[PDB]
């Protein structure tokens, strides 16, 4: 064990990768949400290029 | 409470306007006079302590334990530090002993064996410092329960709650009947878990279980020999066998 | 989210014409003809149905 | 037609449907007043609450 | 130009269209509270004072 890395939502390493709309609604998630942000202490952070 | 016309009986604080009112006559006696709350190298003392709390954070990080447990662990040490009766003792043992206590104080003890995993201190010395702290801080403790470790071990085996819960009853029934007045409750619990796992498709070898619990594989076998006479009746009434109790293995 | 019960400008009752409107577009009608088969002749009452987005059918997907 | 007197309006008015939006700045959030309110403690200057 | 109440970037709007749902909206807001043990005696707890 070394540590813990944050995970950007809807990536290939998220729990929402490749799900269908019948399952995205079952976890109380929006099928239209784009993804691409982190969840850090409840907040939603986005990185600026 | 006072007024020029009468000794005041009550002086309400009106936070909203920030005023002090004396209702029974009518005269603000205090004006704008009640604030409303509303709503390293330099360190010499508390420096080896600070290092010990960084090292306390490290010990509690190897297990990722919630800050509330560590919060009182730091407080326990500070207290133990302040008395300094036990000042001439190794800090890391005290930290580790503080840690064992906090888990018990949170009603979720971790085995010394576990506590040893994250520290260099011998279980013997942790237990010695532990006693000294109990005497130092003059506070009582609690007895252990098997079910408190049913969760993570069964988790570590990824066993379903039904097996996990069945084991707990088996354990619970066994201790109420004192079927095992000798073997450590964890040893007793593991055999119950074993029995439970042996009562489900999620069977595991004693050595793997033994490896997870840390107890000797013969100690489980002995503990198993003690619980086996009542293997059938020890199971909960809400259970679905994968193997008949008759077909439960012997060792 | 749900069809209003009254046109904002006239006051004519619209809230009972949403299912019949979908039923006419269902077969072959153009939006210009379905609105005439319902009796909406002022362009303030046709804006009501022509530009309505029905969000209530997507909030019924979340289990209560 | 004029709404108060029913007379016609000499000019012809340009009318039609457009798409408006409602911005976030409402007036319930920007009104505030002070009249002999709470004061600080060290410098005795007016303070909020 | 109707009665002078829409001069210099203002709008007059129909009152009996606001009464039928025009541009009506809602407004949510959340508050957090966390009980904390910052001290032995300085312990907090949710209860009716
Ligand atoms: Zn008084
Ligand atoms: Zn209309």
């Amino acid at each position: 064990f070394i540590g813990k890395i944050p995970i950007m939502l809807r990536s290939t390493y998220c729990l929402l990768n490749g799900l269908t709309d019948r399952d995205l609604c079952e976890l109380n998630e929006c099928p239209l949400d784009p993804g691409g942000y982190f969840i850090i202490n409840g907040s939603e952070k986005v990185l600026i290029a | 409470v006072t007024c020029p016309n009468h000794p005041d009986a009550i002086l309400v604080e009106d936070y909203r306007a920030g005023d002090m009112i004396c209702p029974e006559c009518g005269l603000v006696v205090g004006d704008r006079v009640i604030d409303v709350g509303s709503e390293r190298t330099m360190s010499s003392s508390d420096r080896a302590m600070m290092n010990a709390f960084k090292e306390i954070t490290t010990m509690a990080d190897r297990i990722n334990l919630p800050r509330n447990i560590v919060d009182r662990t730091n407080n326990l040490f500070k207290q133990v530090y302040e008395q300094k009766s036990l000042k001439g003792r190794a800090n890391d043992a005290i930290a580790s002993a503080c840690l064992y206590i906090a888990c018990r104080q949170e009603g979720v003890p971790r085995t010394f064996k576990e506590i040893c995993a994250v520290s260099r201190i011998s279980k013997k010395e942790i237990g010695r410092c532990f006693k000294l702290i109990l005497k130092a801080l003059e506070t009582s403790v609690d007895l252990i329960t098997t079910g408190d470790f049913m969760s993570r071990f069964c988790s570590n085996l990824c066993l379903p709650k039904q097996v996990q819960m069945a084991a707990t009853h088996i354990a619970r029934k066994a201790v109420e009947l004192d079927l095992v007045p000798g073997r450590s409750p964890i040893s007793v619990a593991a055999a119950a878990i074993y029995m439970a796992s042996q009562a489900s498709a999620e069977k595991r070898t004693q050595k793997e279980i033994g490896d997870i619990a840390g107890v000797a594989d013969v100690t489980i076998r002995q503990s198993y020999r003690l619980i086996y006479p009542r293997a059938p009746d020890l199971f909960p009434t809400d259970f679905k066998f994968d193997t008949p109790v008759d077909k439960l293995p012997q060792l | 989210m749900i069809i209003p019960v009254r046109c904002f400008t006239c006051g004519k009752i619209v809230g009972n014409k949403w299912e019949a409107y979908l039923g006419l577009l269902q077969a072959e009608y153009t939006e210009g003809d379905a609105l005439d088969a319902l009796g909406l002749k002022r362009y303030c009452c046709r804006r009501m149905l022509l530009a309505h987005v029905d969000l209530i059918e997507k909030l019924l997907n979340y289990a209560p | 037609y004029n709404g108060f007197t029913g007379r016609k309006i000499t000019s012809q008015i340009f009318i039609g449907p457009t798409y408006y939006q409602r911005l976030k700045h409402m007036v319930d959030d920007k009104i505030h007043s002070r009249a002999r309110g709470p004061i600080q403690i060290l410098n005795r200057q007016p303070m909020e609450g | 130009s109707y009665t002078g109440y829409n001069q210099e970037d203002s709008v007059i709007m129909n009152r009996s269209a606001v009464d039928r749902g025009f541009f009506r909206s809602v407004f949510y807001r959340s508050y957090k509270e966390q009980e904390s043990k910052k001290g032995f005696d300085q312990e907090e707890v949710f209860e009716k004072p």
